[PDB]
């Protein structure tokens, strides 16, 4: 139910704050990345094994993890009956 | 039978939507639908995939080494930023 | 400024009075507790003659001890949430755990209810000995006390073979942290 | 994580949760004891 | 409260309680009645048509007991000139209406010079003394004890009896059933 | 004037989901002549009710009859007349939201006003007709007082 | 549909001449009554009366049966317009004073209320003046709001458990309206409903007042009080309500306290009760899904209650067969066979305690209808001609000889063996 004079400021608000989220040139994105990364590897302690050890496996390219799967998903009329899967 | 460095596989029923098959219905819901899944403890991601009545679309590897050998390098970038996005929130934290 | 002012008028603190139940809630615990032991000891019973149908997929000794955790932990959370229904609007952990400044609803339950039980490289107390975790103990005993369940509270103390379990699973806090700042300090540096 | 990594931290957190429920009265003489204290006040009393 | 004379009270009674499908008189009726309204029906009375007066008499119940209070003798003076209509209904509700604003209750005489009333109650009370065994026993007779039914409408008078039974319905084994079951699980 | 809404009320109720706060309790109270629901929470400490009481009700934009419509500060050194000298219990606050039986086609019969006293909250629920004076983010005054009939 | 056409038109331009002429031509010509004569019924005294009279007559003449059928349009006569029902109830009220014969009265007055309350008309001050309730306004007030208000509260409840168990309670008669007691049982046995337990002692007493404590009466005037049914049936009602308001206990618990129930479950309202709390607590369609027995303990009680009272009857019927209606599309039909055919083992108990006619008539709409597996009613049939023994009334068997007329009783019940039910039923008759 806004007004007109309510719909023009409205135009103005979000033109003025979408300017304000641009990136600056210059920000050096990748050291904050690292940081922003680092920063919950040190707050983290079926059988998957996550935690910091997954983060080293994955950060490290490694062809022997500790626990590799895959996820199969049945295509057609086999993915309900039990027996037919 | 079966296939070499497959050892055991687990018959699993997901309970979260992440793993559920979902489908929009006709009238636009989502409707989100329980399908048995198989969680394999060996990868071979081309004789699983050549198999039949096996999803060749929605079957992952959950290892990028062989995902980067099988599928590409961006199939390999896309698993990459999903397991980082799932082994930083497992604990509930978020990341941007 | 302001609230801590303020403060000085409304005042704060915690005591011994704020981890007591109404002799109520004790009882309930206790049958709560009772019952837990009952069913184990019926699931061990019932592994001993060989009555148990293995889970589809793991073995008879994982699946023993998938419901021997089962138990224990529904156990735990009942007593737990009995403890919580009892705190009256003027207990003191209660204010400073719904606020969030200190504290969770499982230190309550651990103060009041009971600490539950000790667990090492997430497993129960392994068999330090020759099939039994002290020589206070029989032989193959899978019982819950035997095994490091801890059925008494941070209030009414613990009993010697429960205070060492408890020092056991501590131990294993610290270790982590040791082995855990070095490791992730060198994958910040290479992420940098 | 856009939010804010500073909030209120302690017994600061638990008086303003004691502070604002709906059973808390001041006197005149306490409501101006904690006007003292505001900073950015405009030195209007508010009508009780 | 202005004073509304006796055509515009007409007139005003006619557009509020003026419709005819509203057989029922509306909850509005409460706040419909004021000293002013009431006072100055005593001219414009003899205009209203009978669904109007009808519709105003069965409202007048519809007042709270304090305004009742306060507004004792107009409302005794409308039920008074309410007595002298064409229509017997008014009469009648206003006969009975008398004794509202002193007790709270209702009047009950009947039978005085009423052909429709004489005759209702003759035969259905004709009616009642053919059959008051096989009376009609209301909702609160389901829900009494069997001292206050025998004191109410007398003793509970069975049904016929259809026929007898040579073998124990099988209500009687869940019954048993259940007792044994019952008295396993408590002990 | 500046009357928004007169009625009396009877309290058909005291809190029923149980004491939340010890010196704030809630009061679910009947009308008499526009029968519209009440709920209102009170300082009960300093101004003590109990079931059964009746008390009028004066919902009023301004407490001076002259209606100069005051700004809404504390200066209690104000000699000029006002309605809380015929009143117990007066409380200001805002009105914060109105909800009502509003359809897409025609109007609606029934309104519900909220009014927050600085955290002690009223819902007058009624007809549309008797709340007319309720505006969203106006400030209103209270002034009910027990009767002794 | 020439004659809907004219009174269509009349409607529409009522100052047209011909319009006017035509209805009065159509009256002459005997067709007056398909002009509208609902309305004109109620602005009509005398006829509007005499068909009062003639239906509750032929209402009395007929038993409940008929007064079933009669109550429709007798009562939408009588409330569609509000003088009628004043008049209607003024009359009714003045006969319901003889204490020879009054509750058939009575209950007529009770059925024309509640028809006039489910239409959106409310008229129990107007039921509360008529009574002597001028002794007592307070009692009179409360009970008008209350009944106004459609709920329950805590204050009215206070103001009339202090009055009545003081040394002067007014006429309990008063409080003896079904609305009041259906209201209550809502409160204190549908689960979902929250009382105040500060009041719920006054809840209780004022209950076991109103339904157990006896007043005798002669030409209208207290003479004695019996209060013998106040202690043990309050404590009763006290634990029937914690037992079935308690919805977090399971089933177990209840039955493991079965002699208690069956004990508490010999009172009338008690037992009433128990079944209306039943009826809400199993009206969930998930209750079912929740209910892990073939033959559960909920139709056990149901067969006590049509053990312990004649007049339940009716509710435990109206019960089974909302039960046995319900089709369910959401569990396996094997479990609603089961259901179904525990259904039938109740109906056959009302039917043995003497409730024959309404279960037979059901039976047979059922078998009529198709809405009953071949099989669930050949049981049914075979229990019911295994338990009963002759001789037979005449409304037995002519309500039960077009019963086995069906094919699907004659093709499937009838066995070659010495005890054949249905050949031993048609040899017999």
């Amino acid at each position: 139910r806004l007004s007109g004079e309510a719909f023009d400021w409205l135009l103005g608000e979000i033109e003025s704050k979408f300017n304000q989220a641009i990136a600056h040139p210059g920000e050096m994105v990748g050291a904050l990345a690292a940081q922003s990364l680092g920063e919950p590897a040190t707050q983290m302690t079926k059988n998957v094994t996550l935690g910091v050890p997954r983060l080293k496996e994955l950060i490290n390219i490694s062809k022997k993890p500790k626990t590799p799967s895959l996820t199969v998903f049945l295509l057609g009329q086999s993915a309900r009956d039990a027996e037919r899967a | 039978q079966g296939i070499e460095q497959i050892s055991k596989v687990y018959m699993h029923l997901p309970q979260t939507d992440n793993k559920k098959k979902i489908i929009i219905t006709e009238d636009g819901e989502f409707k989100a639908l329980q399908e048995w899944i198989l969680e394999t403890d060996g990868v071979s991601l081309m004789r699983v995939l050549s198999e039949k009545d096996v999803d060749p679309v929605r079957t992952t590897s959950n290892d990028i080494v062989e995902i980067f050998t099988v599928l590409g390098i961006e199939a390999v970038r896309k698993a990459l930023e999903r397991e980082l996005y799932h082994v930083i929130s497992f604990d509930g934290s978020y990341v941007n | 400024t302001v609230i801590n002012n303020w403060l000085l008028i409304e005042g704060h603190t915690i005591g011994i009075g704020d981890s007591i139940a109404d002799s109520k809630t004790y009882q309930d615990i206790q049958n709560t507790i009772k019952k837990a032991k009952q069913d184990v000891i019926e699931v061990i019973e019932k592994a001993h003659n060989n009555e148990l149908e293995p889970t589809p997929g793991n073995t008879l000794r994982q699946t023993f001890e998938n419901q021997v955790n089962r138990i224990l932990n529904d156990a735990r959370d009942k007593t737990g949430s009995s403890a919580q229904k009892s705190l009256s609007e003027y207990n003191n952990f209660k204010s400073m755990v719904v606020s969030g400044a200190k504290g969770s609803k499982i230190n309550i339950s651990q103060v009041i209810a009971v600490v539950g039980q000790q667990n090492v490289e997430g497993k129960r107390i392994p068999f330090g000995f020759k099939h039994r975790t002290l020589p206070h103990f029989i032989k193959d005993d899978y019982g819950p006390e035997s095994r490091g369940f801890v059925e008494n509270s941070y209030l009414a103390g613990l009993t010697p073979t429960e205070f060492f379990f408890h020092a056991m699973g501590g131990r294993e806090g610290l270790i982590d942290t040791a082995v855990k700042t070095a490791e992730t300090g060198y994958i910040q540096r290479r992420l940098i | 994580s856009n939010r804010p990594v500073m909030g209120i931290v302690q017994d600061t957190l638990t008086a303003v949760r004691k502070f604002t429920k709906r059973d808390v009265f001041l006197e005149r003489g306490e409501v101006m004891n904690l006007l003292m204290f505001l900073s950015t006040w405009d030195g209007k009393v508010p009508q009780p | 409260m202005a004073s509304m004379r006796e055509s515009d009270t007409g007139l005003w009674l006619h557009n509020k309680l003026g419709a005819t499908d509203e057989l029922w008189a509306p909850p509005s009726i409460a706040s419909l009645l004021t000293a002013a309204v009431i006072d100055n029906i005593r001219l414009c009375f003899h205009g209203l048509s009978s669904a109007v007066k009808l519709k105003l008499l069965l409202g007048t119940l519809h007042l709270p007991r304090r305004t009742v209070d306060e507004m004792k003798g107009a409302l005794m003076e409308i039920i008074q000139l309410a007595s002298l209509d064409s229509d017997p209904w008014v009469l009648m509700v206003a006969d009975i209406l008398k004794s509202f604003p002193d007790t709270g209750s209702l009047n009950l005489e009947l039978e005085e010079q009423n052909p429709n009333v004489q005759d209702i109650l003759g035969e259905l009370r004709e009616k009642v003394g053919e059959c008051e065994a096989s009376a009609m026993l209301p909702l609160e007779c389901q829900y009494l004890n069997k001292n206050a039914l025998t004191t109410l409408a007398g003793p509970l008078t069975p049904p016929v009896k259809h026929f007898q039974l040579k073998r124990k319905p099988k209500s009687a084994t869940l019954r048993a059933e259940l007792l044994q079951k019952s008295t396993e699980t408590a002990q | 004037a500046g009357i928004l809404f007169e009625d009396i009320f009877d309290v058909k109720d005291i809190d029923p989901e149980g004491k939340k706060f010890d010196r704030v309790s809630r009061l679910h109270c009947e009308s008499e002549s526009f029968k519209m629901d009440l709920i209102l929470d009170v300082n009960i400490q300093i101004y003590p009710v109990d079931l059964g009481d009746k008390f009028r009700l004066v919902i009023a934009s301004t407490l001076y009859e002259d209606g100069t419509l005051d700004d809404g500060e504390y200066n209690p050194t104000d000699d000029r007349p006002s309605r809380a000298d015929q009143f117990e219990y007066v409380m200001y606050g805002k009105v914060y939201r109105i909800e009502g039986d509003e359809t897409s086609t025609e109007a609606a019969t029934r309104l519900s006003a909220y009014v927050s006293y600085g955290g002690l909250l009223m819902r007058l629920q009624g007809d549309a007709n008797n709340l007319h004076g309720f505006e969203v983010d106006s400030r209103v005054y209270l002034l009910m007082k027990k009767l002794a009939f | 549909t020439w004659r809907d056409l004219f009174y269509k038109l009349a409607e529409a331009h009522p100052d047209c001449l011909m319009l006017n002429f035509t209805v009065k031509l159509i009256s002459d010509a005997g067709y007056q009554g398909e002009i509208t004569s609902v309305s004109t019924a109620c602005q009509q005294l005398e006829v509007f009366s005499r068909v009062l009279r003639t239906s509750l007559a032929t209402i009395l003449d007929g038993g409940e049966e008929n007064l079933e059928k009669n109550l429709p349009e007798f009562a939408k006569m009588v409330c569609h317009g509000e003088h009628t029902y004043l008049f209607a109830q003024a009359m009714m009220s003045v006969l319901a004073q003889e204490e020879q014969g009054g509750s058939a009265v009575r209950r007529i007055a009770q059925e024309v209320q509640r028809f006039a309350q489910e239409k959106g008309h409310d008229a129990s001050q107007i039921t509360l003046a008529l009574g002597t309730a001028a002794s007592y306004p307070r009692a009179c007030q409360a009970l008008g709001a209350m009944l106004s208000k459609g709920a329950l509260n805590p204050a009215d409840i206070t103001v009339l458990f202090k009055m009545f168990t003081s040394m002067d309670p007014p006429p309990v008669e008063l409080i003896r309206v079904p609305a009041f007691l259906d209201l209550f049982m809502q409160s204190l046995f549908k689960p979902g409903a929250r009382i105040n337990q500060d009041h719920k002692h006054k809840y209780i007493h004022i209950l076991a007042y109103a339904a157990s404590v006896v007043e005798t009466w002669k030409k209208n005037k207290r003479v004695s009080i019996n209060k013998d049914e106040l202690k043990s049936t309050s404590k009763a009602v006290e634990t029937v309500h914690n037992l079935c308001c308690n919805e977090n206990k399971g089933a177990s618990e209840l039955v493991a306290e079965l002699s208690t129930l069956y004990q508490c479950i010999r009172f009338p309202v008690v037992a009433m009760g128990v079944l209306k709390w039943v009826d809400w607590t199993v009206s969930e369609p998930r209750y079912f899904q929740l209910q892990t027995d073939h033959t559960p303990v909920h139709l056990a009680l149901l067969d006590e209650i049509s053990t312990c009272h004649q007049l339940l009857h009716p509710q435990v019927l109206q019960l089974l067969v909302k039960l046995f209606e319900t089709e369910h599309s959401q569990l396996d039909v094997m479990e609603q066979l089961e259901l179904k055919k525990t259904l039938l083992d109740r109906m056959v108990h009302l039917l043995s305690r003497g409730y024959v006619l309404p279960v037979v008539s059901y039976i047979r709409k059922c078998l009529e209808k198709l809405d009953t597996d071949i099989s669930l009613i050949r049981y049914f049939v075979t229990e019911v001609l295994d338990v009963i023994a002759p001789p037979y009334t005449s409304d037995f068997v002519q309500l039960f000889l077009p019963i086995l007329e069906n094919d699907s009783i004659a093709g499937t019940i009838k066995t070659e063996g010495e005890h054949d039910p249905v050949t031993e039923f048609i040899a017999h008759c």
